[PDB]
RNA sequence: UAAGGUGAUAUGAACCGUUAUAACCGGCGAUUUCCGAAUGGGGAAACCCAGUGUGUUUCGACACACUAUCAUUAACUGAAUCCAUAGGUUAAUGAGGCGAACCGGGGGAACUGAAACAUCUAAGUACCCCGAGGAAAAGAAAUCAACCGAGAUUCCCCCAG
RNA sequence: AGGGUGACAGCCCCGUACACAAAAAUGCACAUGCUGUGAGCUCGAUGAGUAGGGCGGGACACGUGGUAUCCUGUCUGAAUA
RNA sequence: UUUUGUAUAAUGGGUCAGCGACUUAUAUUCUGUAGCAAGGUUAACCGAAUAGGGGAGCCGAAGGGAAACCGAGUCUUAACUGGGCGUUAAGUUGCAGGGUAUAGACCCGAAACCCGGUGAUCUAGCCAUGGGCAGGUUGAAGGUUGGGUAACACUAACUGGAGGACCGAACCGACUAAUGUUGAAAAAUUAGCGGAUGACUUGUGGCUGGGGGUGAAAGGCCAAUCAAACCGGGAGAUAGCU
RNA sequence: GUUUAUUAAAAACACAGCACUGUGCAAACACGAAAGUGGACGUAUACGGUGUGACGCCUGCCCGGUGCCGGAAGGUUAAUUGAUGGGGUUAGCGCAAGCGAAGCUCUUGAUCGAAGCCCCGGUAAACGGCGGCCGUAACUAUAACGGUCCUAAGGUAGCGA
RNA sequence: UGAGCCUUGAUGUGUAGGAUAGGUGGGAGGCUUUGAAGUGUGGACGCCAGUCUGCAUGGAGCCGACCUUGAAAUACCACCCUUUAAUGUUUGAUGUUCUAACGUUGACCCGUAAUCCGGGUUGCGGACAGUGUCUGGUGGGUAGUUUGACUGGGGCGGUCU
RNA sequence: GCUUGACUGCGAGCGUGACGGCGCGAGCAGGUGCGAAAGCAGGUCAUAGUGAUCCGGUGGUUCUGAAUGGAAGGGCCAUC
């Protein structure tokens, strides 16, 4: 599935508004990419599809910080 | 972005200085391959500690 | 509770029982074949085929017991790669499916109306999907009011077409 | 009240109002015991990739309009009684 | 019934009996009736339950002006001989009825759009595994030997059995004609006719699904049908039409 | 051979062949939100799209229009970048008319800005086009020929009631 | 190396005139023996007028209202402007390097008696590709629709005020 | 020749329309032009020279100002 697993985000379908304000259905999908993070704590790479919003969080955050809160709402990485 | 090195890295570093790097050189290269420590506002009074003391 | 009774179409046969073990009604249990979440492996549902453990004046065959998957927890082990992890095994507990409406959330039309028709309306309706309960959702103010104040949420009637 | 009994039944029957009854299982109340949970006072502390913003949408009666507020796909980004 | 106009050779009905079509809710206006009256009236709710209680609120007696504001006057203008609109008439709530509005809105009925499911036992293509093609002909390449040539070419028998080859049963296909047209059959019978060793045919099983499939391409086929299958739902779609 | 099962079996479709274009493999393309598969377990002597339909003689002229392939000095131009100027608010100053700082906010949009278009050169077995007006060979008619029409160019071969 | 930005130094021919005078400010003395004027060259600017400056000769000075100029000192020191040069920071069409994201339908190894997937090692690409957001061009591939009415039937022609 | 009445706010009454609307109109108030004056002039000898509405642009007017004071927007009038 396309979604951010750190953030949540999930994508989310919008309507194409052109000049004559033609409604005609899409989605938004997010930058989502797969990026290899070690840590210092396990000594392992730990390969998480995020967004690109989301690296930002893990920025501020910290890798410790970001893998607690999955192992508590039951992600898998 | 605000990281602090501990090696003999190029010419941006002196043995520890905070600088204004992009985010790509940040991670995977200082964030760890050795030679430095994410500055998360904890490093930077840790680390501080290891300047005054040492 | 009872002098009658053995469900009905539907008689007959044969008895049972009449003062407490006939029948009838109710509570608690037992048995509960096979299929179906079906869960030992499979399969064109109501069939086929095993593994291990246990029982034989016949220890062949039959009978009895157990073995699905996932997640969590704990134990034991275990690579590339030394420690470690990935992975593997076992045990404990829980979930699976069905069911008419109602709820929450994710997707989401068109006919029609505009006397045509694209904005719009129909409408977040129909339908699909996930999840849960007897209600759910919402809920104790970074809300309104207007210099006076009021004090969460929800429902109804007004305000008001 | 009603229903049945050979035509229309208060006094024929089943019932009705009323007065009662549960060995066993079970729902809901309080009383009480037990195992976990946590009171009160004082001293602090006050939820950051968040508020907001660029952009693309959606939801508020309110179709971007002079359009606040709410939600966020994307980018950026604070203040600290 | 529809028409300028129907015995009309315009339409509808074989008959009988049953069934079957202007309703309901909430609003608004008007009429009738009834109560009170410059007042009338409650909705939710309470209830000894239609009472009683509740006046939240709606309507009316005051309007004019875009509005502030002014007011039996007001507005317009610098101000009106004036002028536009008002004052000098009692309405309101029940009930019934005549209308309108929104709902399916008198009933029957479209062709179609959209969504969710179900179907490739028919047919279309393909994959996998099997089966069938009587019989009668044509005699390629090659092999062999001889003639012929400086040597090839060329040619002669024998041998060989090539072919989306020919004729023609089973099998498959359906061109002409008749019969049949309330048939024996919702496409067949009878007699001629085409293919028939292949781009064959067929059994068995699987896959490809609706704006999609498949298609040696006709817009054909997809369960007796297809310019968008069937079933269910939106749906009593809509219908200025009969 | 194939085809409108159930009114059209053909001159139709298909066909080997031919030519152009796409394509160096993780192929192009296609089904697919994607993964994956087909192509293909193949590699330009191969595959896909398109056009024509064995073979024999062959396939002329025209690049303006419409498409595509390029080359680019300049012009124009999106997101973005926010240079200037204007407006709103008001601290202060003016006994008043008014002016007006910083801050915030509204509005205006110079510069940065690629394809595309404008422009130029190719491409017709790409979509196409291969003439309109006149003059001229015995009577008409026709035109081997010669002008004009600035639209890119005016029927070659063969055939023809 | 192009552009912004911060220090440090050059840098200013209206004219009378000791004379290629930047403006406001401090300023009657600073500088020289922490070795000066004034001559002699190299490099160089340039309106070839002249100035700047390294080296070196040199061996003890140069100024200020000085009288003039609309405005006084290269006596010195400050915040600067014009022009210009060199370091230092920030940001950029082409070329190279690095590997650490990423790509690997390359090899090899393990989970694993597995052509999936995942992990590791290494070779080669590489901050490109690719995807997401935003945006210009293209787009019947697909979707929703419009394409008028009177009329001696309709269409054509013509008309609508 | 001299000039701006192609005036402004009004308008009794009337024509013509299903309606929206259109057309005529003396006179009054204010301030002007011409004539000495009585008077006349709210376009042209008359009848065609036109576009309803929504939406905005410009100028003027504190009328409104979603707490207050402004402002934005809207309305009114003039106009595109």
């Amino acid at each position: 599935s396309r979604v951010c697993q750190v953030t949540g985000k999930r994508p989310v379908t919008g309507n194409n508004r052109s000049h004559a304000l033609n409604a005609t259905k899409r989605r938004f999908l997010p930058n989502l990419h797969s990026h290899r993070f070690w840590v210092e704590s396990e000594k392992r790479f730990v390969t998480l599809r995020v967004s690109a919003k989301g690296m930002r969080v893990i920025d501020k955050k910290g890798i410790d910080t970001v893998l607690a809160e999955l192992r508590a709402r039951g992600e898998k990485y | 972005m605000q990281v602090i090195l501990l090696d003999k890295v190029a010419n941006l570093g002196s043995l520890g200085d905070q600088v204004n790097v992009k985010a790509g050189y940040a991670r995977n290269f200082l964030v760890p391959q050795g030679k430095a420590v994410p500055a998360t506002k904890k490093n930077i009074e840790f680390f501080e500690a290891r300047r005054a003391e040492l």
